[PDB]
This record gives structure tokens, C-alpha cells and sequence, in this order.
């Protein structure tokens, strides 16, 4: 039996009854599809999850979408699964809800499609890779100074002009082209505005094909905005499972996934924890993250940005989503303001990889001594600013005289910035990098102009430019 | 001339000191700040509740 | 009491005054009663119609085209918390606002009026006076100033303060002092009686404080005087 | 034995249960026996909450109630154009019906993704802070944020008045507040000519909770209205922090779950539902565009409070006012270091855009490099220079009340500041300065004033000079 | 006939309730219809309240109950040395079933006051910096508390590595970890062979909260069963802070009513239970001991916040570990200032000592 | 008990002496804890100098802590610590360092120790 009737309404909360013995089960997709009986009644198109059983066949479901137009009474059908999302690739280049059905105007997945649950269990203890491996991106200040980990969480800080939007293309781009794996963006909680400049700008890069993006826009229920994220892992984990790619995947705020399933927690009347969210907080956050994982045929790594509340890191939502980072990258709008692309902070920014029993003892020598240089630069600069740079010792000069090259060429052309510049991008291997900024540290270029080291790529580009300024 | 320049390399030395120790009292008033701030929700929160379900 | 002044209101179309003595004790009231009434409780404990219910109060205390009511209340602040709901949901149904600050009172200052938290929509060009609003901005603005001085002289003292910040704070410090007023009623208090300061005379007297003319009179001699005449006259029996 | 009937059994603090109403739909509208509405909000297993639209003290235990067979709704039209109105359509000015022959659901998708197209037409405020600083689109939603008695009102009413000369339809949407403050700002409205264009909605402090719950959802739709016509929409929400906490009222006394602060589950989704449907349109189906601009107050400046929070994540930008600010003599109190705009830039005409760069980096170079002045007054290392650049920065940012500056005007006097004109008048002298510069310029830069009305950029820089300094030989320092 | 079998009524969250169930008894294990187990909690007059030790999911309304006899349990024996299994007993590691003849309750009274010696032997971790300031003895219960990323479980490593060549049984639990960490930990402690004589039980942090709740016990139970037997066992509880959160959780969902930072009342003794157990016997008990290093994390180093002190009163120390101190290049970042071993010097060797 | 008529006039002044100077101590803390002593006036200084050496004599060496650090503990009659609290009052061992207070017992260990340390 498969029959089901509203018994109850209140917001975004369905109770449904069913006939003995033939209860839906947990987490499973309830359809209600009604055509007005008479000029008194609204049409109905709604989906709702499963998420108690409050006894008497009586089942308290969250609603997917409003709830506005229900009359108790009406029938409910069970799909007798979870939610089921399509997944291979017709899904890339496609924008979807969190129901799965496409939101671009480019028509509907056929019904002979695969389709896979959203809820699942994480991938077992022996199933997992057995080493730690570093994931190559191409860029030059991530490879050198914070390091990917295949499998592991990346939080991405920054402001509002400094340019994740263009790093996180330039990512999908460079894992595309040197690692044949696509990447998928999940848009927690994203404005409809942002999504279609988003879309716009993913079109425009030519990035578009090689990813699958997933909108839960801010006017849909807490329901969906909780189960957005989860529905774009399950579109990854397809990729990372059977093509046994390494797979990128993007959340547009992990905040809100978490303020979402508070607000779901409020709604079912669970008492509060610590702060006012859910008790189940560090059980969800765990259910979402330990899925992102690296197995012994694929990886999936995930860039998380995080939004800290009044900025405090001691917040339990920061606190248990620092619990499975791996790395960390902020970005500066004094380095966008300065002319320095990628933004990303030299000194702020941290990584767990970057230890000598997995990156190597020459890389992180390397890493070390760019570190301890930029900060000496940075503690010169009151006295550079008060004084004349004259009055440094040639010890501090010279300490200078290295910071700002390195400094200049920490930057990179982009494959996707060739709309802004003119010119093509680069991809810099870790190794090249590495000789490049050991060469520089050497001081192999201190006669070098500091204007070549501006925006190129290997460092025969920097011997290149000088010779072509003259 | 002698005195004057011990004077004004005391008097830098002292102020430098100063702002460090005022930074350092700084990160310690927000911690306990937020410690503050977090106790007062979770109160408020809490008494909520048990009003709530005390009908 | 408010349909006893409605009453004279419609009917009459006299002018009222209507004094009431704490409305913030008709909120307490209500809420001690909700749990009671079976209504769950809302954020600091208060009734969840407490925002309708202080409405449906107040809007009766209006002015119409039959006739006139000015309404004084005085309202209580619990803690010293100006962020309470009661006061913070009362602050929208004014026209005028004193604030009362008690570290104006500790001080010995009355009425220890707030210069600055407390507002006014008369307090415009064209209902009051281009003069009278340019001092009082002056006013404002020397007291505001002045606020932000208080927490590096507390700490670095006043020898590191620039020549016009020890003006600023020179003259601050008379204008927060002669502020202060001796009432009436207020004899069984401080032994003096009390005065009545016409408003052309207040601002006289204080924008001859801003322009400086009484630098030389101590601080102490501006303390519930009245005008600066009688400044002038308290300085002497100390001598100055 | 009908189903579109039923009995009450409970009334008490504007709500009332009834037993009964098989077939309602959820937030249906019902009507009592004496004649007051209400709104089917809880479906319970036996009983529905309704919320009562009007007085309750009519109704009593086991009186009638009846279906309605309908979603509320709210006339649309031109004629509300002028008129004061309560969020069910009804006028409140008397001056005879509104005549409206159309109408329109409260609870209206918002447009999709597909159906939206990039802000990119300024909306002129007339404050050269704003305009300058925290540029403001068509379709943009801009969130005004501060504590009481800042000047957000007088922000929103120079911003609804400088839409005069623009074809642009403004609502004004009071919630919360009194009935003669409201009076009085419909007054300056009529006195500045604002009533030509613009549509008020008032829910006052008298009302029922579900009035004040509803208001800026009529708002929106009597905006969405105009916008799906193809026209462009500005539309005000006063508070939405009052609006919350009726919604709250509303639920505590419904008995559903509270969370974080008393507050429901659905806050957040109110919020968003709201001010999500606000949009710029695609030439598809129409240029037509509705830019919302809520107000939130907050207590002791604390912007980390749950409705302060969700809406500064649900909004495209915040203006910060500041109650420091506003005593120091910066009346706008625009805290330009804290109010960030996410559309900038493309919201700015190419004459805005070749400033704005360079005050933004004065401004900051002066609020940061603060507190050097004191220690300035000794004359050091010169950066005096950027010390009084960045003073004669906030003297012209000042501005004074109702008194909106075309932004032709802005630009020029932008320009003048920028490129150091002003580098030897007083900062006692700058607001004369500029005063007297608006009409050396309607007197005798009529033709660069034109060239920016039309071509959107600045005129010759030669010609500029030329005519700046004509006026600044005139202009007598004291 | 509902007297070994029970019909459940409601489902949801972890937490089930059970109609029938006579003659069921308090803490007593039971078999759902999917082979999920679960623990009686409750004994209400006319239901019972089951807690589900595993994925719930599959568990409806209306499915069938029925009793094992057993109280909460555990298997125990020689044979789980060098395995990784689930707070259960579960292998895990993929290796095939664990061949264990004989069980322990999870509950257990610890050792009396006349069953207890005095710490007077050493426990050689291997560290300088411990080893020398810090001395730790067999049967003592040291707590290490620090920040995140600052070398406890590299501390906790070296320390099970160094028992290599000396009589010890090292036992692993890892409550709220990462699977990808807890697979490295286990393929280090392979590389260093320490597999020979250790237990892995491991819970990861998407588990139910009821496995996390449940692992240090099914940890000190398996170290008890040698313990009594006569050898020295040595147990590691990588976080006991993560056990904390789940059990106010699932206290939350039961609604009973929080204290301090949402807590329940009884936060304590779910600790003091579990540390209570380790101690050194007496010759008249065999002489075994049980030596644990319980973990709690710390925010910005807040030392006196509620489960640290609370874990700071049951301890007999704490190793303090400091995050700037970590961060300036002193890896292991002792903080001698704040570290202190209470029955340390006794065990301590007399050459170390002077 | 701490009144006069039970302990005895002089218990009774030198304890209210001493907690006078540690109040005082507690008062200045915010501004030596910010800017330092340098800027206390001569009275605070010489208040900060006895403060300090009365709360390290404060501390005491015990029988039972023998077995944490290896010193053997004391037992100090009443009288004694008035004596000896008394003199430190008096500015009679305003020379010595502070370090040589700390966990002694009679007011001739702290001499002792600091003549064992350079004095
Ligand atoms: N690598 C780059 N090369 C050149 N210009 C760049 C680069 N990165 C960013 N920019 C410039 O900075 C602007 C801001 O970048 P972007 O749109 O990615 O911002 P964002 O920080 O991702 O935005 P938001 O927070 O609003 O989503 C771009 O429009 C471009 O003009
Ligand atoms: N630019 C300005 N110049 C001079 N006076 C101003 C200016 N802006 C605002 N004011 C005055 O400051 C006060 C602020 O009133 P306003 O209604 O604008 O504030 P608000 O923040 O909406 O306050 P509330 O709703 O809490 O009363 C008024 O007296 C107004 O006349
Ligand atoms: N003595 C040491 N020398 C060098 N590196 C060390 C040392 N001890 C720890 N590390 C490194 O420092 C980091 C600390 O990680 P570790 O797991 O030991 O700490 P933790 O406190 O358990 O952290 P987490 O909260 O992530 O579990 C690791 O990268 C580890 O390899
Ligand atoms: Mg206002
Ligand atoms: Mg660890």
C-alpha cells in the first residue's frame, strides 16, 4: 500500500496517515499531485521527506516547498525511497533544484536516466586510500605555501571583491585540463541574483561544460536548504565512484547549511543545544563531511566557505566545521589593491600538508624561508614607512630587496583572466615552482627589474620579461 | 643633545611597550567577552524552553 | 485615567494634561498574569502580546481636531538596560525623549539628563530658531567630543592631551556643570530653593560658555545655579 | 453537516480555534458571523488556529464561521497612486473608494533564474554619501541598518523624493508605527510633491498583529503589479524588525515550537520569501524592475542579533548609520568604513565611476591614519596633506535635510575635491564653497551639465579647470 | 504472548519505543527485526524506551522486537589483539569475524579501596620532555588537554609505540575522528609494528551518537578483561569531548533538562564511571593495572571551562599542551607551567629522578 | 574569631594593616597591569614594595607537599606570624629581595635564605 492522507498543517510541517502496517520509512520522498476538484481549491505540487514516526500510522514530514493551498484529507503517495537525483553526464552543464529537476530552460532528463538516493552511508573503514597525496593545482602560492590534500576540506576566507569567484574557476579550469575530473558547485542558500551571474559568468569562462551546478535558492524551505548539499555530493560521488575520477566539489556556504538544519530542528520541536542549534549538529556536520573522502579508486576534494558569526571562531557552528578542515586560505583586498592575483594571503593562510614527511624536506625548507622572509618584510614596514628605506641596514635592504620579488611572484596569470588581460594563463607544476622560489631566494635575480616578476609563470618567464623590457 | 636623545629612545621604548601589553589585554577582554556573550544565549535559550514546555 | 481624559477631550474640547506616574508598571502587570493565563513566554519572559498591548494603549493618547492632549510619562528602565523590550518597544511611541543616566547622578548632577541620547522633533530650524539650534548642535557636538576624551585621560593623563583638547575639555566640563539646575521641589534636597530659566536666557547663557567669555570661573561655581548670574555671584563667596 | 462550516471554541488574544471546516485550505481566508475576517494559519488534526483580521472582542465561544473559498488578496492598480492604505486595500485618508478594478495574491512566486537579467541602472538617492560610496541599482534590495533616531527615515523619504523627475513608483510601507508620525510624513510627501508617484501602507501600532505580519507583502504586490506592466518600482519597508516580532506574537500564541530568542522556525523563510522578490527583469518578458530597500534597527549597535543576522545575509548590501557619527556633525552618519555594496560600480554612470575610486581611497586613507592629528598639529613627514584631504573629504560628504543634489552636480563637485581645488579653502569654508558652486554652476556651466545629462561622462578636463577656477577667483575665503 | 517479543510504537532520531517486552530487564540488549541492536534504557509501565546502536533508518513502526538475555556486552579475548572493530566488537578492518570465546559487561563496578597499590612503576613513553617532567606510572590516569592541531595524538602514538619491547597491552579509541586519520593511525602503528599487541575500536564522526556514547566503555572493558588476568594494560581515549557532545545530544532528544552550557547533570559521572575503572591492584587481585591518557579539547586555550574542569577533578594530571608554543617551533609543546603528575616521582626511576 | 577582644588588639591591627595593603595592591594592578610601575607615585611604589613581599611571605612550605617538591614542611605559631608580619609592615626587610619570601616559615628563614642567595 502506497496511500497516504494530510492530517495535519502547520507552515512548513505536513503530518500524513497511512493504512497499518504500511508506514513510509525514514527520510523517504512523499508526492502530493492535486488538480483543483472545483473553483474553491488550488492546484498542488509538492514533495515532502520523512522525518519521524509519532505513532497511531502517523508520519511528520518537512515540506520541500510552500505548503500554502493544502486541504487535509488529501492523498499522498510514497515513493517508497529517498530522494533520487539524476547523475552521469547529462547532468553537467545543466543547472538543478534540490529535487533534481533542472531549473535552466534547456528541457527535462529523460525517465530512463540513473538516478541515485540522496541519504547514504559514508564509504568503510577498508575502502579508504591508505597514503596521504597531494592534489597538484597549478597555482603557485596554494602548491607552495598551503597545499591540497586529495580527499581533504579546504575553508576559503575573503571579501567581498577579491576574487573567489575567479579562483574557484580557475580551479575547476586547471583540474579539468591536467587532471580530467569535473567539478560540481552546490549553491547553499544562494541569491537568485548571485546564481544568475554565476551561471552567466561559469558560461562566459567556458567552464560550464566541464561542471554541474546545484542552486538552493534563499526563498526555498529549510528542508531544501539543508538537502542541497547533500544532493550535490551525491552528483559528485557518482563521478568519484564509477569513473573513478578525482572530483572537485564547491559549497557556497556551509553556514547556512548549518543554520538550516537549526531552523528544521526548531521547526520539530527538538530542545535547543549549547548556542540555540540543534543537538544533532555534530552528528549532521559529520554525516556531510566524512563523504568527501579519498578512496582507493577516486578522490573528492571540497572547498568550503565559511561564514563566522560576530567573529568568533569559539562558535560552536565554526568550531565543529574547523574539526574537519585541512586547509585554509584567506584572501586580501591590500593584495587586490596592490595588483596581486591570486589575492591569496601569504602569511595568514595555513595548511596541514605542509609538513616534511609528505611534501619534502626541499619544498618545505623552500616554504619555511619564504614564510620568515615575508614576515621580516612585513615587520619592516612602520620603519620603512617613518624612514627612508636608506636608513635600513644592507642587511634589511636587502631582506626587502628579496621580500618584494618574491612578493611579485607569488602572483600568476590565469587561464580564465584572459577576459581582463588580454593574455593567456599558465599552469605552474609544484616542482617548477619550488626551483623557481628557491632560485629567487638564492639570489639569482636580484639584478632582474621587480616590475618582470609581475604576473608570469615558470621563472625563465621573469628572465623573458626583463629581456624583453630591457 | 645626549639627554635629549635618551629621552626620546625611553620614551619610544616605553610607548611601544605600552601598546603591546594594551593588544594583549585586548585579545583577553574579547575572549571573555564571548565566552560572556555565548552563556547569556544558551540562559536565555534554556529559559525559554522550560517556560515553553512547563504548560 | 485615559477615558477620564478622553471624556474632556471629545466632549469638552479642552486642553489636557495627563501625567502618569510609571507606565512601565502596566507592562510588569501584564506579564505577571500571562503563565497564568496559559500563553508561552517570550524572550526575556515578557507576554507575547506585549508589543500589541502597549499599542493598544498608548494610541489613545493622541491629539485630534476636537481637542488637545499632552501626555508626561515617566518610564522605568530595568537595570539600566536601555535594550529592554519595554522601553525599547516604548521608544517608538514618542515625540520627545529625556533620558535619565545614573552616572550623571553619582556625580551629583540634576537632573542628570542625558544631552545626547535624549531627542526632540521640535528641535528643527524652522520651529525653534536658527540660533537656538546652532548652539545646541554646538552643544552636542562639544559633548560628544569630549566623551571620547575621558578614556585616554583616565589612562595617559591630561599633560599628553594638544592644546585644544584641553580646551575642548576646559570648556566641556563647565557646560556638563552649568547643565545642572536647582528645583523647586527640590529643597528638601539641597536646602536652596529653586529658579525658573526662561529659554532666551539659557541660550544666551550657554552660548556664552561655548564662545569662552567664563574660563577663568572655577568649575565648581556652575553647580545648580540656575543662570550664569548667579554663576558669577557663587563665584565670589568663594573668593574669585 | 456541511463541510464549509464551523463553530468557535476558543477566543482570547486575537486568535480564535474552531471546530469544524473540513475542506479549508491552508491560510484561507474565513469570516465570523459578525462580520470580522480571519486567516486559516494551524490545520490541526481536530481544530484550526485562525488568526482574527479585526476586533475579536465581537466574537464569541460557539458563534459561526465560514468559508471563503479564497487566497487573500489585495487590489492592484494606478488608482492607488496618492492614496494611504491598509494592507487589505482599504483607504484610511477617507477621500471617497480607490476605484481599483484589479487585483493580485499576496503569495506570489518570486522570478526565476532564468527569468532575471544584471543590475545595471543606477537609482540616484540624491546622497552624495550613498551615491558615491555604496551604489544603489535598479533591482537591487539594500539594507539600511541602525539604531533609533539615526536618520534612516530622513535617508528613505530624500530617497523617495529625489524620484521625482525619474520614471520611477515609490510605496512607502509604515509598520508598527504611530498613526501621526505616519500622518506627518505623508505630509512632507505632499508638501515636496512626492504623492504624484507614490503609494503608503500603514499598519499601525493599534492594529492586529496579522495586519502588521501582512503589510510588506501588499507592499510587493502592489509593486510586482507595476513591475510585470514593465515599469521600475522602489519599494520601502520602515521595519522589518516589527514585522518579526508580530509574526512571533503570532506563532507563540498559536503554540508552535520557539527557537533562538522566542522566535519561529520560519523566521528566516518570512525574510527571505519577502525580499527575495524584488528583481530586475530580462527583456524577455519586460525591463521592469522593483528595488526594495528594508530597515532594520538595532540595539547598542549590535549587528549580531538573529533578525539583524539573517538579514544581512539575505540582502545585497548594508548601509551602517551611526549614532556617534550623527552627534560628531556628520548628519548623514553614513559609516562608509562598515556600508559595503555588492553591485557597485555597475549600479554608477562612467562620470561617478572616475571619482568614486579616488574618494574611496581618501576616505580610507583619513579613517585609518586617524588619531595622528593630535600628534599632527606638530607638523610631520607630511602626511598633513593626507590629513587635510581626507578633513575636507567629510565636510562635503555632509548633507543637510531634504535637500537631494542631481548627480550631475555630485560629480562636479566630486571632481573639484579629488583633484585638490579645494586644497587651500578651510574646511570652515567648504560648505559655502559648495553652496555657492551649485549656482556658479547653474549660472554658467549649463553646458557642462548638459554634456553629463546626456553622454553620461565628464566633460573636458580643460574646460573643467577652465570653469572651476573662474569660480574660485570669485570665491571669497573667510 | 508479549513476553520476549515487542512491537515498536515510535521511531525517530535515534531513539525507538517498544510496546510489550515483559520480561525485559534494565539494560538489556535487544534485536530488532534488521539485526540492529539495541539497549533498553527505559522501563515506563506500559513501553519500553530502546536506544538504537546503529543505523535507524531501516527501523519502522509496527517491526518486531524481541529480547537477547544478555546485559549490554561486549566480546573480549586475545584474539581482538591487532584488529579494528566498532564500539560492538564489529571487525571492521575487513579481515574476517573475531574468533572470541567469552564476553564482559559494559557496566562494571570498579575496584574497591582495599583492592588498590600504590602507583610505583613506571610507564616509559618514550618522550623526553614527559618522561622528565612530567612522569607517568603504570595504573595512573593522566589527562592531555590542549587546542586542535597541536600533537596529542602524535603524543598518544609514540607513547603506544614505545611499549615495542615491554610487557603492555595498548588499546586505541578514537571517538569522533576522522576514518582517513584513524586509517593513517592504524597503518603507522603497522609500520612501527605495534599491531602485535594493540586494540583499535574506533567510532567515527558519521556514526550514531550511541556508538560514540558507548566506545570508551567497550574500551576499558576490553582493557579490564586483561587487567584482571594479571598484564598491564594501557588505554587511549582520543577525545573525550566528542563523547560528551554525544551523550548531551542524546540527552537533548530524550528531553531531559540541560544545566551548564546545555549539559545534562549527570556529565560528570559519565566520566568519573569510566576513569574510575583504571587503577593499579594489589598483589591479593594479581597485581594487573590499567593506565589511561583521556583527551579533552580545549577553545583558545580556555582551561576552566566546565569539561575540562570536570575532567581536571577526576585525573590524577594533566599534560597541557600550548598552541602558540606549538606554532613558534616546539613541537612538543609541553607547558611546564600548567603540567603536573600527582602520583609521578614514585614510579619514576631513581637514576631519572635526581 | 578575627576581633579584637578574641585575637588581641595587635593580631587585630596587623591584620587589617595587611589586607589595607593588599587592597591598595589590587586597586593598582589595572595600571601596572597597562603602563607599568614607572608612573606610580611614590607612595604606590612603596606600596607595590610591600604588597609584594607580604603575599610571598603569605606562602608556606607544607609537611604533606614534601613529597611534590622534596623540601621538609614547617608549623609557624600564631605569634610568630604576628611578629614577623608585623615587621614586614614595619619596613624593616625593605632590602631584601623578593624571591627569599616564598615558601619559608619563620621570618628568619627569609634572612637566611637570602644570605644564602647574593645579598
Ligand atoms: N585573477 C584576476 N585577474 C584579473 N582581475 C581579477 C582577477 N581576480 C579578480 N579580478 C577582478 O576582481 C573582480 C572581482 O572578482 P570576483 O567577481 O571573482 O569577486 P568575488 O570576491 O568572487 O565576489 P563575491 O564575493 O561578490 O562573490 C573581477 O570582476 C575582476 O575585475
Ligand atoms: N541630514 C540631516 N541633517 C539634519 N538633521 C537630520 C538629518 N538626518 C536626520 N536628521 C534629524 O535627526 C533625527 C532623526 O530622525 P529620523 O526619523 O530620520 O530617524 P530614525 O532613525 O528613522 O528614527 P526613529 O524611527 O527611531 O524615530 C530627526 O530629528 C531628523 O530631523
Ligand atoms: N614532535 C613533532 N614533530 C613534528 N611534527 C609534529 C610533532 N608532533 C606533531 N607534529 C605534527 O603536528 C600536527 C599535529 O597533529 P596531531 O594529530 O598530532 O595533533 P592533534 O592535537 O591530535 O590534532 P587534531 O585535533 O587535528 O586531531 C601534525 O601535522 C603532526 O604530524
Ligand atoms: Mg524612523
Ligand atoms: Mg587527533
Amino acid at each position: 500500500m502506497t496511500r497516504g492522507r494530510v492530517i495535519q498543517v502547520m507552515g512548513p510541517v505536513v503530518d500524513v496517515k497511512f493504512e497499518n502496517g504500511h508506514l513510509p520509512a525514514i527520510y523517504n520522498a512523499l508526492k502530493i499531485q492535486h488538480k483543483a476538484r472545483n473553483e474553491n481549491e488550488v492546484d498542488i505540487d509538492l514533495t515532502l521527506e520523512v522525518a519521524l514516526h509519532l505513532g497511531d500510522d502517523t508520519v511528520r514530514t518537512i515540506a520541500m516547498a510552500s505548503t500554502d493551498g493544502l486541504i487535509r484529507g488529501m492523498e499522498v503517495i510514497d515513493t517508497g525511497a529517498p530522494i533520487s537525483v539524476p547523475v552521469g553526464e547529462v547532468t553537467l552543464g545543466r543547472v538543478f533544484n534540490v529535487l533534481g529537476e533542472p531549473i535552466d530552460l534547456e528541457g527535462d532528463i529523460p525517465a530512463d536516466a540513473r538516478r541515485d538516493p540522496i541519504h547514504r552511508p559514508a564509504p568503510k573503514f577498508e575502502e579508504l586510500a591508505t597514503e596521504v597525496e597531494i592534489l597538484e593545482t597549478g597555482i603557485k602560492v596554494v602548491d607552495l605555501l598551503a597545499p591540497y590534500i586529495k580527499g581533504g576540506k579546504i575553508g576559503l576566507f575573503g571579501g567581498a571583491g577579491v576574487g573567489k569567484t575567479v579562483l574557484i574557476q580557475e580551479l575547476i579550469h586547471n583540474i579539468a585540463q591536467e587532471h580530467g575530473g569535473i567539478s560540481v558547485f552546490a549553491g547553499v542558500g544562494e541569491r537568485t541574483r548571485e546564481g544568475n551571474d554565476l551561471y552567466h559568468e561559469m558560461k562566459d569562462s567556458g567552464v560550464i561544460s566541464k561542471t554541474a551546478m546545484v542552486f538552493g535558492q534563499m526563498n526555498e524551505p529549510p528542508g531544501a536548504r539543508m538537502r542541497v548539499a547533500l544532493t550535490g555530493l551525491t552528483m559528485a560521488e557518482y563521478f568519484r565512484d564509477e569513473q573513478g575520477q578525482d572530483v572537485l566539489l564547491f559549497i557556497d556556504n556551509i553556514f547556512r547549511f548549518t543554520q538550516a538544519g537549526s531552523e528544521v530542528s526548531a521547526l520539530l520541536g527538538r530542545m535547543p543545544s549549547a548556542v540555540g542549534y540543534q543537538p544533532t549538529l555534530a552528528t549532521e556536520m559529520g554525516q556531510l563531511q566524512e563523504r568527501i573522502t579519498s578512496t582507493a579508486k577516486g578522490s573528492i576534494t571540497s572547498i568550503q566557505a565559511i561564514y563566522v558569526p560576530a567573529d568568533d571562531y569559539t562558535d560552536p557552528a565554526p568550531a565543529t566545521t574547523f574539526s574537519h578542515l585541512d586547509a585554509t586560505t584567506n584572501l586580501e583586498r591590500k593584495l587586490a589593491e596592490m595588483g596581486i592575483y591570486p589575492a591569496v594571503d601569504p602569511l595568514a593562510s595555513t595548511s596541514r600538508a605542509l609538513a616534511p614527511e609528505i611534501v619534502g624536506e626541499e619544498h618545505y625548507q623552500v616554504a619555511r624561508k619564504v614564510q620568515q622572509t615575508l614576515q621580516r618584510y612585513k615587520e619592516l614596514q612602520d620603519i620603512i614607512a617613518i624612514l627612508g628605506m636608506d636608513e635600513l641596514s644592507d642587511e634589511d635592504k636587502l631582506v626587502v630587496h628579496r621580500a618584494r620579488r618574491i612578493q611579485f611572484f607569488l602572483s600568476q596569470n590565469f587561464h580564465v583572466a584572459e577576459q581582463f588581460t588580454g593574455q593567456p594563463g599558465s599552469y605552474v607544476p609544484v616542482k617548477e615552482t619550488v626551483r623557481g622560489f628557491k632560485e629567487i631566494l638564492e639570489g639569482k635575480y636580484d639584478h632582474l627589474p621587480e616590475d618582470a616578476f609581475r604576473l608570469v609563470g615558470r621563472i625563465e618567464e621573469v628572465v623573458e620579461k626583463a629581456k624583453a623590457m630591457g | 643633545l645626549d639627554a635629549k636623545a635618551s629621552e626620546h629612545a625611553a620614551r619610544m621604548t616605553a610607548m611601544k611597550n605600552a601598546t603591546d601589553n594594551a593588544n594583549e589585554l585586548i585579545r583577553t577582554l574579547t575572549l571573555s567577552y564571548n565566552r560572556a556573550r555565548q552563556a547569556a544565549i544558551t540562559q536565555e535559550i534554556t529559559e525559554i524552553v522550560a517556560g515553553a514546555n512547563a504548560l | 485615567g485615559l477615558t477620564m481624559a478622553e471624556y474632556f477631550r471629545d466632549e469638552q474640547g479642552q486642553d489636557v494634561l495627563l501625567f502618569i506616574d510609571n507606565i512601565f508598571r502596566f507592562t510588569q502587570a501584564g506579564s505577571e498574569v500571562s503563565a497564568l493565563l496559559g500563553r508561552m513566554p517570550s524572550a526575556v519572559g515578557y507576554q507575547p502580546t506585549l508589543a500589541t498591548e502597549m499599542g493598544q494603549l498608548q494610541e489613545r493618547i493622541t491629539s485630534t481636531a476636537k481637542g488637545s492632549i499632552t501626555s508626561i510619562q515617566a518610564i522605568y528602565v530595568p537595570a539600566d538596560d536601555y535594550t529592554d523590550p519595554a522601553p525599547a518597544t516604548t521608544f517608538s511611541h514618542l515625540d520627545a525623549t529625556t533620558n535619565l543616566e545614573r552616572k550623571l547622578a553619582e556625580m551629583g548632577i540634576y537632573p542628570a539628563v542625558d544631552p545626547l541620547a535624549s531627542t526632540s522633533r521640535a528641535l528643527a530650524p524652522e520651529i525653534v530658531g536658527e540660533e537656538h539650534y546652532q548652539v545646541a548642535r554646538k552643544v552636542q557636538q562639544t559633548l560628544q567630543r569630549y566623551k571620547e576624551l575621558q578614556d585616554i585621560i583616565a589612562i595617559l593623563g591630561m599633560d599628553e592631551l594638544s592644546d585644544e583638547d584641553k580646551l575642548v575639555v576646559h570648556r566641556a566640563r563647565r557646560i556638563q556643570f552649568f547643565l545642572s539646575q536647582n528645583f523647586h521641589v527640590a529643597e528638601q534636597f539641597t536646602g536652596q530653593p529653586g529658579s525658573y530659566v526662561p529659554v532666551k536666557e539659557t541660550v544666551r547663557g550657554f552660548k556664552e560658555i561655548l564662545e569662552g567669555k567664563y574660563d577663568h570661573l572655577p568649575e565648581d561655581a556652575f553647580r545648580l545655579v540656575g543662570r550664569i548670574e548667579e554663576v558669577v555671584e557663587k563665584a565670589k563667596a568663594m573668593g574669585v | 453537516q456541511v463541510s464549509d462550516v464551523g463553530t468557535v471554541i476558543q477566543v482570547g488574544d486575537g486568535i480564535a480555534r474552531a471546530h469544524g471546516l473540513d475542506n479549508v485550505m491552508s491560510g484561507e481566508l474565513v469570516e465570523f458571523a459578525n462580520g470580522v475576517m480571519g486567516m486559516a494559519l494551524n490545520l490541526e488534526e481536530n481544530n484550526v488556529g485562525i488568526v482574527i483580521l479585526g476586533p475579536y472582542t465581537g466574537i464569541k465561544e460557539g458563534d459561526e464561521v465560514r468559508r471563503t473559498g479564497r487566497i487573500m488578496e489585495v487590489p492592484v492598480g494606478e488608482a492607488l497612486i496618492g492614496r494611504v492604505v491598509n494592507p487589505l486595500g482599504q483607504p484610511v485618508d477617507g477621500l471617497g473608494p480607490v476605484e481599483t478594478t484589479e487585483t493580485r495574491p499576496i503569495e506570489s512566486p518570486a522570478p526565476g533564474v532564468m527569468d532575471r537579467r544584471s543590475v545595471h541602472e543606477p537609482l540616484q538617492t540624491g546622497i552624495k554619501a550613498i551615491d558615491a560610496l555604496v551604489p544603489i541599482g535598479r533591482g537591487q534590495r539594500e539594507l539600511i541598518i541602525g539604531d533609533r533616531q539615526t536618520g534612516k527615515t530622513s535617508v528613505a523619504i530624500d530617497t523617495i523624493i529625489n524620484q521625482k523627475d525619474q520614471n520611477m513608483i515609490s510605496i512607502y510601507v509604515a509598520i508598527g508605527q504611530k498613526e501621526s508620525t505616519v500622518r506627518t510624513v505623508v505630509e512632507t510627501l505632499r508638501k515636496h510633491g512626492a504623492l504624484d508617484y507614490t503609494i503608503v501602507v500603514t499598519a499601525s501600532a493599534s492594529q492586529p498583529a496579522p495586519l502588521l505580519f501582512l503589510a510588506p507583502y501588499a507592499g510587493v504586490a502592489m509593486g510586482e503589479y507595476f513591475m510585470y506592466k514593465g515599469k521600475h518600482v522602489l519599494v520601502v519597508y520602515d521595519d522589518l524588525s516589527k514585522q518579526a516580532a508580530a509574526y512571533r506574537e503570532l506563532s507563540l500564541l498559536l503554540r508552535r515550537p520557539p527557537g533562538r530568542e522566542a522566535y519561529p522556525g520560519d523566521i528566516f523563510y518570512l525574510h527571505s520569501r519577502l525580499l527575495e522578490r524584488a528583481a530586475k527583469l530580462s527583456d524577455a518578458k519586460g525591463g521592469g524592475s522593483l528595488t526594495a530597500l528594508p530597515f532594520v534597527e538595532t540595539q547598542a549597535g549590535d549587528i549580531s542579533a538573529y533578525i539583524p543576522t539573517n538579514v544581512i545575509s539575505i540582502t545585497d548590501g548594508q548601509i551602517f548609520l551611526q549614532s556617534d557619527l550623527f552627534f560628531s556633525g556628520v548628519r548623514p552618519a553614513i559609516n562608509a568604513g562598515l556600508s559595503v555594496s555588492r553591485v557597485g560600480g555597475a549600479a554608477q554612470i562612467k562620470a561617478m565611476k572616475k571619482v568614486a575610486g579616488t574618494l574611496r581611497l581618501d576616505l580610507a586613507a583619513y579613517r585609518e591614519l586617524e588619531a595622528f592629528a593630535q600628534f599632527g598639529s606638530d607638523l610631520d613627514k607630511a602626511t598633513q596633506a593626507k590629513l587635510a584631504r581626507g578633513a575636507r573629504t567629510v565636510e562635503v560628504l555632509k548633507q543637510d535635510l531634504h535637500q537631494p543634489i542631481p548627480v550631475e552636480k555630485q560629480v562636479l563637485i566630486i571632481y573639484a575635491l579629488t583633484r585638490g581645488f579645494l586644497d587651500d579653502i578651510p574646511v570652515e569654508d567648504v560648505r559655502r564653497f559648495e553652496k555657492e558652486f551649485y549656482l556658479f554652476l547653474d549660472q554658467n556651466g549649463q553646458h557642462l551639465l548638459e554634456h553629463i545629462r546626456t553622454t553620461k561622462d565628464l566633460p573636458n578636463e580643460d574646460d573643467l579647470n577652465k570653469a572651476i577656477e573662474a569660480f574660485k577667483k570669485t570665491f571669497v575665503v573667510s
